[PDB]
């Protein structure tokens, strides 16, 4: 994935200032709350029917940060997207029927968290080196769909 | 937005549908999981080979709920609205899976009616078919 | 649909915006040719510098429009009556980079609002840069 | 890019039936007419402003050609539709401000088109091999976009 390491050396350094866990938290119960069909893959989460419920969910956050190690790891190795993210794509398609679709909601709701999060820090330059890690990602996470 | 044009390029083209509708109905579905095998995600609970009844069964449904937005095409909302809370609340079908289907639904009656599939007929059975899906996606949030 | 809470929390939001309003949409265009490049194409006449005075008059013009969408947002189609014409008849910018902008100023606004950028108020935001797309992208055919 | 063995000879034996010509105008032509802001780059054809005008139009059924022709060259390189293309994508890039977007349109309809033209021939898996071609084409000419 074409990253320069100007761009690999930001999306590195912003990284670094992560909470993963409150992070992932944040993403995945905003994915849920701003997308609210996504919630179609957390019945089994308990209550998700308003904001408050969403954000406060205990198996959201346990969720997110879950989500979040995984893509914490990838970027170790933006290089190999597609093997790091092989398993987890296959678990995706033939376990868990999630459209891939709802990666790059998720990528583009993580790349509005970490706006809000690093406010001016998070800066256009920054930003778009971030939309092309997070399309990577939801490419490879999409890659083993048959 | 539908013009006078539109309703009646729709009207006609599924006129001539007819008997056949959930005949097409299933090989449109059968043409998006093959095209567009993301979609299948959507119907884990679906035996998906060829030829099967439960997709000629959901072809038929698709085929019924468009011939029914057709005759109540000046009030698709309320005509559809069942369908509408059904995929807002229930099914959850990803906005984007329904420019799969509708563009399978195009190419699916391309081959079935080549004569009356004209420029101007494709223009308004997409507008027709992107209206459908608004109108289905219209509660989602 | 916009509810009261979704008009709300977006003229709340857009309160705070404030006099930031032509700075936030300059940055949000610049985030968005550099993060989407190939918006850059429907911008050919333009300087796409970090800067560019062009890029500032733009985005000054693209959150006046949306300025007046907040205090129209009941009656957007009309409010936004000369932006949908010249958009659907001269600009004809396909409806995909609709959803780029709107992106782009939703992580501008999140930049920005730290206080105020809720997960509410995220999905009215969302909504609300939908319905003005939808309303922009509406006489397109 | 990749077809199974049997998808590259259904695409390279419905294509031998294929008058580029014809297809190529009514591909075309139908793409001005149903999504009509695509219409923005032929300002110079003329007169657009009805499916009559637009599929008589003879500049729009040149260009048809011109575009299908260099399509059907881009069938025989299926395993490099990248260099294949890198040139007209820099030119549809830097020269024509094509929106990438417009050649995803354009397969769509040319998928309806092949579909219109032969029929029952065009089976669902015939279809699904040109809906990948028609895919990665517009991945190639969208890839020099920057
Ligand atoms: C950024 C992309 C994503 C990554 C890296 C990721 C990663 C993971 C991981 C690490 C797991 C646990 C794997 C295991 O069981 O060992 C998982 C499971 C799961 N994922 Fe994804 N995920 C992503 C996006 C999504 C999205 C967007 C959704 C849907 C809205 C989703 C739905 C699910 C569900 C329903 C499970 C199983 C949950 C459970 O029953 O505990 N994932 N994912
Ligand atoms: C023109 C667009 C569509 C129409 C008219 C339509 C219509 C219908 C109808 C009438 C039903 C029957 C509901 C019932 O009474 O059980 C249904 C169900 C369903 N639809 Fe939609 N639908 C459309 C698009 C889609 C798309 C694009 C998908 C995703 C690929 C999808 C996924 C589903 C699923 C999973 C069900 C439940 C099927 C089952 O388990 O029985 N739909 N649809
Ligand atoms: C919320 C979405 C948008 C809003 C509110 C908006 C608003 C505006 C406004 C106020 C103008 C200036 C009208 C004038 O000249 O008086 C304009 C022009 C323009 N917009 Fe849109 N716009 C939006 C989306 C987009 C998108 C997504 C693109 C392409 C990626 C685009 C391309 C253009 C172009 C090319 C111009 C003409 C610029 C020039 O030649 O100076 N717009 N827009
Ligand atoms: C399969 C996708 C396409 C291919 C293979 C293709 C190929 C070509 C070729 C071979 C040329 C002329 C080469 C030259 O003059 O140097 C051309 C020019 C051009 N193309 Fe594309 N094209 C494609 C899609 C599109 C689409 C979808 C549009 C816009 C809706 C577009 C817009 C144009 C324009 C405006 C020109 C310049 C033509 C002129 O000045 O006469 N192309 N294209």
């Amino acid at each position: 994935v074409h990253l320069t390491p100007e761009e690999k050396s930001a999306v590195t350094a912003l990284w670094g200032k992560v909470n993963v866990d409150e992070v992932g938290g944040e993403a995945l119960g905003r994915l849920l709350v701003v997308y609210p069909w996504t919630q179609r893959f957390f019945e089994s989460f308990g209550d998700l029917s308003t904001p408050d419920a969403v954000m406060g969910n205990p198996k959201v956050k346990a969720h997110g940060k879950k989500v979040l190690g995984a893509f914490s790891d990838g970027l170790a190795h933006l290089d190999n997207l597609k093997g790091t993210f092989a398993t987890l794509s296959e678990l995706h398609c033939d376990k868990l029927h999630v459209d891939p679709e709802n990666f790059r909601l998720l990528g583009n709701v993580l790349v509005c968290v970490l706006a809000h999060h690093f406010g001016k820090q998070f800066t256009p330059p920054v930003q778009a080196a971030y939309q092309k890690v997070v399309a990577g990602v939801a490419n490879a996470l999409a890659h083993k769909y048959h | 937005v539908l013009s006078p044009a539109d309703k009646t390029n729709v009207k006609a083209a599924w006129g001539k549908v007819g008997a056949h509708a959930g005949e097409y109905g299933a090989e449109a579905l059968e043409r998006m999981f093959l095209s567009f095998p993301t979609t299948k995600t959507y119907f884990p609970h679906f035996d998906l080979s060829h030829g099967s009844a439960q997709v000629k069964g959901h072809g038929k449904k698709v085929a019924d709920a468009l011939t029914n937005a057709v005759a109540h095409v000046d009030d698709m909302p309320n005509a559809l609205s069942a369908l509408s809370d059904l995929h807002a609340h229930k099914l959850r079908v990803d906005p984007v899976n329904f420019k799969l289907l509708s563009h399978c639904l195009l190419v699916t009656l391309a081959a079935h009616l080549p004569a009356e599939f004209t420029p101007a007929v494709h223009a308004s059975l997409d507008k027709f078919l992107a209206s459908v899906s608004t109108v289905l996606t219209s509660k989602y949030r």
